[PDB]
This record gives structure tokens, C-alpha cells and sequence, in this order.
């Protein structure tokens, strides 16, 4: 076929020409699929072998069924990612190879109950939750420091502030750090079409601060669109589970004390205004370490400042190189 | 574990 070979040359030429163009936006996957095994790809052999919970970058537009993208790994080339409708179509192909998909069981019962597949056997139903396979996540995952206890107290604030200072100085010219006083745990996507569109409604949500929470969500996306590294300084985060179900998916960096005895001796030497909060502070210390390590992204358990700083720096440096 | 977590916890602001 002369049509497939000619469109192959044009597609390859487009990839070479577009290899030096700015990145437009990014999405996040949640299903295990391969971009090479599919026979509908316009270019064969240049697919992506991605897995569940992977990050892809999109630069230009191809069509309503396919897109051009590249991985976030070091030295990642350009691959093709199926469209959400195409992924929905290929999801239906995964559940059709089975013997049955609707109500009629095939337990040696053939010839009596035909039972044509109703709407319950298609994608029209099962819309109670309808988790989207593709989500419009920010262009990069933000960096957040959490623990070992609640923020706003003396024991906690300098440790992140000094760590922010080291990140700011080492990444001079490529860092943009801002303090978000608004809440970040209420970043929802399937609540309503437009919750509190106007502030003059004088409703429960119109007069509340919820509209401020969602307004800051788009600010992060635009800030992440600048390609510069961003670290959030919010003090409304105490557990990765509160931000786990959000679309931000930040880099959960956990710094922890080696022993509770070490922490309970640091609080004593701080000042009389801090032992009043010792009881509540110790509550967060035990509940945060009870979270499994795999929930967090990178751990900071070193007892020396120099050991942890470059341990975190190399994780951030490799991300900068891999995403370029 | 205490010496490294005491100077750093105070020198950031003080």
C-alpha cells in the first residue's frame, strides 16, 4: 500500500521537525498498556512501553485518535499515545475477548437464552463513578515537604525553611517558591459542573473560601507550564493520603526523626511555648510513620544536613535532566 | 542523631 508508506514518511518527518518545540501540556495514565503492540498506530516500532501510573508529555496535535508524546525518562524519545476515546475503545477490546460480557452466563447453557447485550454491557452504564483513564495533571509533579509533625510550630518551620533556602540558592535562576495560604486538600474534579460560579449568589459555597481553593489549582498548572521548578510552601498538609486522591500528585518528600526520643528531647529545649503542643505533635509523629514508605516518593532519614541535602538534590537534578 | 538535628533546627532562623 502506497498510502501507509507515504503517511509513514510524513509522520517521521513531523517527529524530527517537532523534536525541538516547546512542550504544550501533560497527562497521567492509570492503566497498563503498550503503544507498540497496537496495530492502529500510524508509526510502528516507535511506541511507548508504559505501565500504570506513568507520566507523559504532549507537545503537538495529530488527530482525535492519536497524539505525539515523549517519556519523562532520561534520553526518552518521541512515542505515540492513544487518545482517551481510543483508550476507551481499546478498553472495550480488553473486555470483549472473554466468553461473555453482559448478563447471560456461559456455564454450559447455549441455545436457549440468547440474551442480546443490553446497554448494561456497554460503556453507557457504570457511570456512578466513571474514573477517567486520562487526567489533565500539571506539567510536572510539584515538590512538597511534609512532617515530622504539623507546620506552624517552632520545631517544624525552620527545617523546611532551611531546606527551602538550600533549594533556592542551589537552583538560583530556575526556582519559583511561593507560599499558598489557601487549602490544597480540596482539589476535586467530580463534584459539580461549576461549584460557586459567582460570589453574589449568597449561597453556602458562594460565601465560603472554597472558590479560593479551586482558583489556586489553576495557578499551579500555569506555574508548572513555565517549565521552572516549583516547591509548595503550604501549611495545610499533614499526611500524603490527604493529597493522594487529588490531581496534583506532588512529590511526597518525607523527613523523619530517627527515634521518638530524639524528637521529644528537641521539643524540650525549644521553649515553654512549645511543650504545650507536645501532646498533639507526638500524635502526628506516630501516625505519619505508620504510613508505608511506598506511599512517599523519597525519604530523608539521614541525621546530617549535608547527607540529606545532596540526597534530595540528586533526585531533583536527575528529574531536570530526564525531562529534557 | 541529636547533634545534626539541633544546629540545623535552629540556625535556619536564629
Amino acid at each position: 500500500e502506497s498510502a501507509r508508506r507515504e503517511v509513514e514518511s510524513q509522520a517521521q518527518q513531523q517527529l524530527e521537525r517537532a523534536k525541538h518545540k516547546p512542550v504544550a501540556f501533560a497527562v497521567r495514565t492509570n492503566v497498563s498498556y503498550c503503544g507498540v503492540l497496537d496495530e492502529e498506530c500510524p508509526v510502528q516500532g516507535s511506541g511507548v512501553n508504559f505501565e500504570a501510573k506513568d507520566f507523559l508529555h504532549i507537545k503537538e496535535k495529530y488527530s482525535n485518535d492519536w497524539w505525539i508524546g515523549r517519556l519523562v525518562k532520561e534520553g526518552g524519545d518521541i512515542a505515540f499515545i492513544p487518545s482517551p476515546q481510543r483508550l476507551e475503545s481499546i478498553r472495550l477490546k480488553q473486555e470483549q475477548k472473554a466468553r461473555r460480557s453482559g448478563n447471560p452466563s456461559s456455564l454450559s447453557d447455549i441455545g436457549n437464552r440468547r440474551s442480546p447485550p443490553p446497554s448494561l454491557a456497554k460503556q453507557k452504564q457504570k457511570q456512578a463513578e466513571h474514573v477517567p483513564p486520562y487526567d489533565v495533571v500539571p506539567s510536572m509533579r510539584p515538590v512538597v515537604l511534609v512532617g515530622p509533625s504539623l507546620k506552624g510550630y517552632e520545631v517544624t518551620d525552620m527545617m523546611q525553611k532551611a531546606l527551602f533556602d538550600f533549594l533556592k540558592h542551589r537552583f538560583d535562576g530556575r526556582i519559583s517558591i511561593t507560599r499558598v495560604t489557601a487549602d490544597l486538600s480540596l482539589a476535586k474534579r467530580s463534584v459539580l459542573n461549576n461549584p460557586g460560579k459567582r460570589t453574589i449568589i449568597e449561597r453556602s459555597s458562594a460565601r465560603s473560601s472554597i472558590a479560593e481553593v479551586q482558583s489556586e489549582i489553576e495557578r499551579i498548572f500555569e506555574l508548572a507550564k513555565s517549565l521552572q521548578l516549583v516547591v509548595l510552601d503550604a501549611d495545610t498538609i499533614n499526611h500524603p493520603a490527604q493529597l493522594a486522591k487529588t490531581s496534583l500528585a506532588p512529590i511526597i518528600v518525607f523527613v523523619k526523626v530517627s527515634s521518638p526520643k530524639v524528637l521529644q528531647r528537641l521539643i524540650r529545649s525549644r521553649g515553654k511555648s512549645q511543650m504545650k503542643h507536645l501532646t498533639v505533635q507526638m500524635m502526628a509523629y506516630d501516625k505519619l510513620v505508620q504510613c508505608p514508605p511506598e506511599s512517599f516518593d523519597v525519604i530523608l532519614d539521614e541525621n546530617q544536613l549535608e547527607d540529606a541535602c545532596e540526597h534530595l538534590a540528586e533526585y531533583l537534578e536527575v528529574y531536570w535532566r530526564a525531562t529534557h | 542523631d541529636l547533634k545534626g538535628y539541633l544546629d540545623w533546627i535552629t540556625q535556619a532562623e536564629d
